[PDB]
């Protein structure tokens, strides 16, 4: 049939291809 | 073939016919319906937002006559009863993960496109810091956009989280939690950037 079934697709991730310093906001207690 | 399903909720509908039906309801409504894979399947089509619409097939085992509802489901592979424990089990939690995303202040409402241009204007002026956030996969619906740029002069990454009944799923991991997948992002980048860094030789 013609019905897309989106669980069931897979999506790729792209790679991390840097040095660079990482700079994200701080972890947080879970609560 | 028209299978009498007996339920509240079951509708002989196709999957077009099942998304006009949702187009007006809010999110969470769904309907159960006839799959195209034949007569040992059903499909329960659900509503994530506006013009989003998900399709999760049905599995069914222990079938009594070739039409009849199979007493054992499978559900993303999973076992379930009946119907009435995928909707609670199954879906109501999806729904619940899915609020509980799009309420966190790391989530953007809007496009794919929408969302970079504002990753893009928040590095402008923020060159020096890491930025991140979540949006709606409108291309492949019950999937999420983590989109990140490292600073200013990095390029746009895009990562792809699965919502699923118990969490989302990123990577290698379900997390069960918003905060937790965001710490766990975190960490999963620190740990590729750090061996990036290593030396080999």
């Amino acid at each position: 049939g013609v019905t897309p079934y989106s669980n069931e697709s897979g999506l790729v991730n792209a790679d991390l291809d840097v040095k660079d310093e990482l700079m994200f906001s701080p972890l947080v207690d879970s609560g | 073939t028209h299978r009498v399903i007996n339920h509240p909720y079951y509708f002989p509908f196709n999957g077009r016919q099942a998304e006009d039906y949702l187009r007006s309801k809010e999110r969470g409504e769904f309907v159960i319906r006839q799959s195209s894979r034949g007569d040992d399947h059903l499909v329960i089509t659900w509503k994530l937002d506006k013009d989003l619409f998900q399709h999760i097939d049905i599995q069914e085992l222990e079938k009594e006559n070739p039409l009849a509802l199979g007493k054992v489901l499978i559900v993303d592979n999973q076992k379930y009863n009946d119907l009435d424990q995928i909707i609670v089990e199954y879906l109501q939690n999806k729904v619940r993960l899915l609020n509980e995303m799009t309420s966190s202040e790391k989530f953007k409402s809007g496009t794919k496109k929408d969302v970079v241009k504002f990753i893009e204007d928040y590095s402008r002026v923020n060159p020096n810091k890491s930025v991140y956030y979540f949006s709606l996969n409108h291309d492949n619906p019950g999937w999420f956009y983590l989109m990140f740029k490292i600073n200013a002069n990095s390029k746009l990454y895009t990562w792809n989280v699965k919502l699923t009944n118990t969490g989302y799923f990123l990577v290698n991991y379900n997390y069960p939690s918003v905060i937790q997948l965001c710490n766990g992002f975190k960490t999963l980048l620190k740990s590729n950037s750090s061996k990036n860094r290593m030396n080999n030789y």
